[PDB]
RNA sequence: AUCCUUAUGCACGGGAAAUACGCAUAUCAGUGAGGAUUCGUCCGAGAUUGUGUUUUUGCUGGUUUAAUUAUAA
């Protein structure tokens, strides 16, 4: 059982999507964290959603820590 | 991984005559008809369900 | 850089609608696999190049068409027709375009 | 004007030149798929019966040649 | 030259024919002051780079190591030979000599295919391999 | 006459392909390419760089010249219509061989 | 479209100069062949023939294997089979052995005559 | 060929073996000039004589052309018929139908010589346009002179494998070229070793062709060496020659096809042992080696007799004159040796009779007793002799058997075909791709198409009546033509007064068919006109095409597959429509009613298959699946009855069972074994 | 509330190409790359260098005979 789920949680998609259920949903909450960050606040045309995965994604390509550590 | 069923053709009705693969393609002609009309219908209903 | 290896490699298949429509271009279509068919026993079609030099059309053509001399029609493959590389289907098509605005200057004044 | 047999009798088929001047039959068109795929059917029966079985068989040369050998005024 | 090593004993040369499994060994007899054994190692040296992956070009002196001398036959003034598994390859080149290898080659090409031809036909124990051209004119 | 240099061929080099893609669009669109014949020679001055070959006859070795196929097609028009209007109007006399 | 044999001018020339003004409206047998091979040639008269004695009447045979003889060959030997398969109530052989047949005024009026 | 060149009187024997005998022929002992290879000297005229001819020629045009308008004519093609080669521009030229266009071109002469600097070409002719000029020289004389000078096309093939091939004529018979061949090989990737290696192929092809003239005793001297478990001897190297005789014999076959012809006649005597009074047929053992094995050779099949047997002089079988009071003596053997012939003897006769001779009188051959038959047979030029003891009741029968023999065995016959592998040989009748299983899919691409089946035309009905036997009557037939899409029929119906005052009835029959499609394809535009035109019979083929020589771009195809379209006569209002035509008519048709409203044309297609197979077989059995419920009704249009949808989808189960049913029935096959592609096999064809 | 414009994301349906698509702890580049001209000027984002694959990427389909048992003695 393990090699199946090591592979799944190796893949980038898996450790990305894993990443994205436990960063808080709102707007105001996704926008303190990106602006504490520095990076962008907003980008051109992006639902929430889309601005929640760039949070995900900016958290899995530098290797920073969680919000948690973040605050 | 096996998590995931494998794929099955695409088949329109352009295709629908060349893919061998299912049953009833030559030997029932009308239910194959069906078949791939059903399968048309289908996805295009996955798209309209998916935008509202 | 290094040649990669000699050793074979096993040959993989796929044929669709879209890769036979592919390959259309790299394989010999019928009537040209008619020409390198050389009946036993008598003389060729041929025909003279540009050159001079005698091309032969071998079967390509049935046995009395050869008699009357009409050649053949017979079914042209349209997937091996030439066409442009990228590179100069813009360019074509751009001299095109600025030639026409040249046209129409030349058409009012 | 040859026959082979509320019936229809249809023309066997023959190539023009090589028929040239020869008799001709009538044979019904059931009749020459029926004979064509018992024959041919008794041939894949032994395909499968000599492919699966490994059997070697006997034949040569009478039995292949033997192989070699398979009016009406209206 | 300079970019192909040489063996300078008998044993770095059976070690290298022993050390290496999978691509040929290919190593040139004969002395650095002869006239046909430097264009054979300015040839195999324009090679050796392109070959690295199916086979490696060695360099041996006869006044260095003459101990293979009598046990191949070693005339002339160079003998390129071919080595897969410790196991002397084979190929009837048409000089008569299915053995080892005697005149300069010309191009490139024509001994990267004699180089490609003799390792396919050494990957599958074959003995002896035909190659492509016969040059007997030369022998 | 650039057609005719393929019809021998069974198979096609990368660039002989382009230049049957050339002739293929000269005949099916003949007006354009007409106006875009004339538009080059009131208005093209600058042209792509020819590339040399030499043919060995053993004895003589001599140059030959490879141009780009849109050049070659302007260029086999101005000299179709150079010789026809040429010699219509009766421009070089008999004893140019 | 490379097999050399189908070109000619004429063809594509009318085909060619009718599409540019098309366009201009809308903006508003080869030399080179081997001649055929007595043995080919054979094949089609024996085709020919089996056709022909297919159907003594039929006069579509006689015409056809007149003229497909014709543009093959002809000289003697269509002008010698229009006149066997022309003996007679059919029109057509008569105006097709007159055409090919005569080069002569006296000789035409002879065969005029028998068609009339 | 510019030399002087003669052929020797040894290269123009040859032999041929006919059912009577082995012939022999050799040109050599008449004495003469010997005969010489041709040259280009004799088949190109001199300038002078060309120009001198041109003068002539265009006066003679200049005159023709005067008499022609003064009797306000145009010229005649028989005036100039005369000369058409003769004249330097060629006056065939002023026929050229793209002369027109031509005038335009000038300073083509300049061009030529200016292509020179354009591209890398050497052109052995820059003085020549062909458009312009013409051919100015016919080299086809040069080609028969050739081979008559070489003894004809016979003696040229005693020189070559041709006879190992195994053909009985060489008419039907075309080469692979390997030019093509090497195309195909280039268009995988491959190394420029892998490249390189595929060009000695054709030479490789070449050096088999003419082996048996090149592998010769005279040619190359040198020494035999002898491929190890065959009896073919290499005089030289030969390095391509030795490989392509190594893969004609795979798998130890040079033994199979002795140990065949030994089972052969085995199996021919030992049933015979009644007739010819024997007691016993006892082949004996074999030394695994003994048939490649050419110094000493062993008996194999021995013979015992009733009492005894009258034997005669040892001589061979095409023999007549025969005495058998020579003398009486008990048993007998065969050995049956194979050869590999060269060039310089493939006779059988001296072979067959040196080594009897040799092997009787050898004291390490093993043999019964002295009497027995040795039965050589050359495979190279498929050759056979024996050299006999022989009584009463063998030559009758070992010629017959022997006949038999060579054409049947399963061992010469891999031999032939391992060697017309090697010569890539071929023969065919049609080129084009016949219609298959895998094929049928491309039946419904955009290329308009047509179906032609005239397995109707001619017809006749057998009735049962009390008193005499066999009423009989001409039925009007029809000419069956549909394109697959629109779903659109064309019927030309032939009345029976047709057929009135005619005999040979059946080939009238097909060009009959054959004018009326012509007839039919000329009524259409060019819109309209199909492309692939598909007929069942073969026996169409060539009358097609015949006539549709004007229609050079529609292809035509035979099939494989049998299509169920005799059996379209058993619909009623068709068979009511051609009854009581009283003339030959053109009908139109729709036979999908309409199903192309609802349902694409590929399954109303695939449904007429079921609907049409069914009706070959059951007949009015499978109507009554269709006329099961009255309250469905044809109408006055259509021919099948309207129903919805699922009642289709229902009927088309029913009509397959018939034919799942029926097939096995009649073949004692089980339906349910079958696997998928079969059932559709079976309803195709 | 309806209607419309632009850009972006997902997608049903329809084409075209794979000498084509990419990669770089690498050099420059709106602080001007690369071109065009009718000689007045005009257009305005890639160019070099190395490299991976490229008659091809993944996946599939076809073809090459159960048990049981009955006589009058």
């Amino acid at each position: 059982n393990e090699s199946t789920a090591d592979i799944l949680k190796q893949l980038p998609h898996e450790r990305l999507q894993a990443v994205l259920e436990k960063i808080p949903e709102e707007d105001l909450e996704v926008r303190r964290l990106l602006s504490i960050l520095k990076k962008p606040e907003v980008v051109e045309n992006e639902d929430v959603q889309q601005r929640r995965i760039r949070l995900a994604e900016i958290l899995m390509v530098d290797e920073i820590d969680l919000e948690n550590i973040n605050n | 991984l096996g998590l995931l069923p494998k794929p099955e053709p695409k088949v329109k009705l352009s295709n629908m005559m060349s893919v061998f693969e299912n049953d009833q393609n030559i030997t029932d002609p009308t239910a194959w008809e069906k078949v791939v009309k059903d399968q048309v219908d289908l996805r295009k209903r996955k798209h309209l369900e998916e935008n509202e | 850089k290094a040649l990669p290896i000699p050793e074979d490699q096993p040959k993989k298949k796929r044929a669709g609608r879209k890769f036979r429509k592919y390959k259309e271009k790299f394989r010999l279509s019928h009537v040209r696999q008619l020409q390198n068919r050389m009946e036993f026993g008598k003389q060729e079609q041929t025909v003279l190049d540009s050159y001079g030099e005698e091309v032969g059309l071998g079967m390509s053509n049935t046995s009395l068409q050869q008699a009357v001399g009409a050649t053949s029609g017979s079914r042209r493959s349209a997937g091996n027709q030439a066409k442009l590389t990228k590179v100069m289907k813009h360019r074509i098509s751009e001299a095109n375009q600025q030639a026409d605005e040249f046209l129409i200057s030349l058409g009012h004044n | 004007s040859y026959n082979i047999e509320d019936t229809i009798l249809t023309l066997k088929e023959s190539s023009i030149f090589d028929d040239t001047d020869s008799t001709e039959v009538l044979e019904n068109v059931k009749a020459a798929e029926e004979n064509a795929d018992r024959e041919k059917l008794r041939l894949r029966q032994m395909n499968k019966d000599r492919r699966q079985k490994k059997k070697i068989l006997n034949v040569s040369s009478l039995d292949i040649e033997e192989e070699e050998e398979g009016l009406i005024i209206g | 030259s300079v970019l192909l090593p040489q063996l300078r004993t008998g044993w770095h040369v059976d070690q290298a024919i022993v050390t290496e499994t999978k691509r040929l060994v290919v190593i040139r007899f004969g002395r650095k002051n002869d006239r046909q054994c430097m264009i054979m190692d300015e040839l195999l040296s324009s090679i050796a780079e392109r070959v690295r992956n199916f086979a490696v070009i060695y360099l041996c002196d006869i006044d260095e190591v003459s101990d293979f001398d009598e046990m191949y036959e070693l005339t002339d003034p160079m003998t390129v030979m071919f080595f897969y598994h410790n196991k002397h390859m084979m190929c009837d080149f048409g000089t008569g000599n299915n053995n080892k290898l005697n005149f300069i080659v010309d191009d490139k090409q024509e001994m990267i295919d004699i180089l490609e031809t003799i390792f396919r036909g050494a990957r599958k124990n074959k003995g002896l391999v035909v190659s492509p051209y016969d040059y007997n004119h030369k022998r | 006459d650039l057609k005719d240099v393929y019809a021998s061929k069974v198979r096609l080099n990368a660039s002989e392909r382009e230049e049957l893609a050339l002739i293929e669009e000269a005949y099916d669109n003949p007006h354009d390419t007409l106006n875009r014949i004339k538009k080059y020679l009131l208005t093209q001055r600058v042209f792509k760089p020819v590339d040399i070959t030499m043919m060995e006859n053993y004895q003589n070795i001599s140059p030959v010249y490879s141009v780009d196929p849109l050049e070659k097609i302007t260029d086999a028009y101005l000299d179709q219509y150079l010789w026809y209007e040429a010699d219509q109007r009766k421009l070089f006399p008999n004893w140019i061989k | 479209s490379l097999i050399p044999g189908n070109v000619d001018l004429n063809k594509l020339t009318e085909e060619r100069e009718k599409l540019l003004q098309s366009q201009i409206d809308e903006n508003l047998r080869v030399n080179s062949l081997s001649d055929a091979t007595l043995e080919d040639l054979q094949k089609m008269r024996t085709i020919l023939k089996s056709y022909r004695k297919a159907d003594p009447t039929n006069p579509q045979g006689w015409i056809a294997s007149a003229r497909l003889e014709e543009k093959a060959r002809k000289f003697s030997v269509a002008k010698k089979i229009i006149e066997n398969g022309c003996q007679p109530r059919s029109s057509d052989i008569w105006l097709e052995n007159i055409r090919l047949h005569e080069s002569d005024v006296h000789y035409c009026k002879t065969l005029v005559a028998t068609a009339i | 060929s510019a030399s002087h060149i003669l052929i020797p009187a040894s290269d123009l024997s040859w032999s041929k073996q006919t059912d009577t005998g082995i012939t022999h022929f050799r040109a050599g002992m008449t004495h003469e000039d010997e005969k010489l290879i041709p040259t280009i000297f004799r088949y190109i005229t001199t300038w002078e004589n060309e120009f001198l001819d041109s003068q002539r020629v265009w006066a003679e045009y200049a005159t023709k052309r005067q008499e022609a308008i003064q009797q306000n004519r145009r010229l005649a093609f028989e005036e100039l018929e005369g000369s058409w080669d003769r004249g330097i521009p060629r006056i065939s030229t002023l026929f050229q139908r793209d002369r027109h266009t031509l005038a335009y071109d000038r300073g083509h002469r300049i061009r030529r010589e200016f292509k020179q600097y354009s591209l890398e070409r050497n052109s052995p002719f820059w003085w020549t346009n062909s458009h312009h000029d013409g051919k100015l020289w016919n080299l086809n004389a040069y080609r028969t002179d050739v081979i008559q000078a070489l003894g004809g096309i016979e003696t040229i093939l005693e020189h070559t494998l041709f006879k190992g091939t195994g053909f009985n004529s060489w008419e039907g018979l075309f080469w692979e070229k390997a030019s093509g061949f090497e195309d195909s090989m280039q268009f995988k990737k491959l190394t420029h070793a892998q490249r390189t290696g595929l060009s000695q192929i054709p030479n490789r092809r070449f050096t088999l062709w003419w082996s048996p003239t090149i592998n010769r005793a005279n040619v190359y001297v040198g020494f035999l060496v002898q491929l190890d478990l065959t009896g073919i001897f290499l005089h030289g190297k030969i390095p391509t020659l030795k490989i392509s005789l190594i893969q004609i014999f795979r798998a130890h076959l040079w033994q199979k096809i002795h140990e065949s012809i030994v089972f052969d006649i085995c199996q021919i005597l030992d049933g015979e042992l009644d007739v010819l009074q024997i007691e016993s047929v006892t082949k004996e053992t074999v030394h695994p080696r003994k048939s490649y094995k050419m110094n000493s050779s062993a008996a194999d099949i021995t013979m015992e007799s009733v009492h005894e047997w009258e034997v005669s002089k040892p001589s061979l079988l095409h023999e007549t004159n025969d005495s058998f009071k020579g003398l009486i003596t008990n048993k007998m053997w065969f050995d049956v040796q194979l050869r590999y012939g060269d060039y310089d003897s493939h006779d059988i006769s001296r072979y067959v009779r040196a080594k009897f001779l040799d092997y009787t009188t050898d004291n390490v051959s093993m043999y019964p007793s002295p009497t027995g038959v040795m039965i050589g047979i050359d495979l190279a030029y498929n050759m056979y002799d024996a050299y006999g003891n022989w009584f009463n009741g063998l030559k009758p029968l070992i010629q017959n058997s022997m006949r038999t023999i060579m054409k049947a065995n399963p061992a010469l016959y891999v031999l032939r075909e391992r060697i017309r592998k090697g010569l890539q040989i071929y023969q065919s009748s049609v080129q084009e791709p016949f219609l298959n299983s895998s094929n049928y899919a491309e039946l419904f691409n955009n290329d308009i198409k047509l179906f032609v089946d005239d397995t109707n035309v001619y017809r006749v009905t057998v009735h049962k009546t009390f008193e005499g036997n066999v009423a009989t009557k001409a039925i009007n037939g029809c000419i069956f033509t549909l394109n697959p899409k629109t779903g659109h029929l064309f019927l030309k119906i032939i009345h029976t007064s047709v057929w009135a005052g005619q005999k040979r009835l059946s080939q009238l029959a097909k060009w009959k068919t054959a004018e009326e499609v012509s007839a039919l394809v000329r009524s259409l535009p060019k819109e309209e006109q199909p492309k692939q035109i598909i007929v069942t019979r073969k026996a169409m083929l060539d009358p097609l095409e015949v006539h549709m020589l004007d229609f050079p771009n529609i292809a035509i195809r035979p099939t494989e597959l049998r299509l169920p379209f005799s059996a379209a006569m058993s619909i009623d209002k068709l068979s009511d429509v051609v009854m009581k035509a009283t003339e030959p008519q053109m009908v139109l048709f729709n036979i999908y009613d309409d199903w192309l409203d609802r349902i694409s044309s590929y399954t109303a297609f695939s449904r007429l298959t079921l609907l049409l197979r069914a009706l070959k077989t059951n007949e009015e059995s499978a109507k009554m699946i269709l006329l099961s419920d009255p309250t469905i009704t044809i109408k006055s249009y259509h021919l099948w009855p309207s129903f919805t949808d699922e009642q289709w989808i229902t009927i088309e189960s029913q009509m397959r069972d018939l034919i799942l049913t029926e097939y096995g029935r009649k073949y004692n096959v089980n339906i349910s074994a079958l696997t998928q592609t079969e059932i559709k096999d079976i309803i195709l064809g």
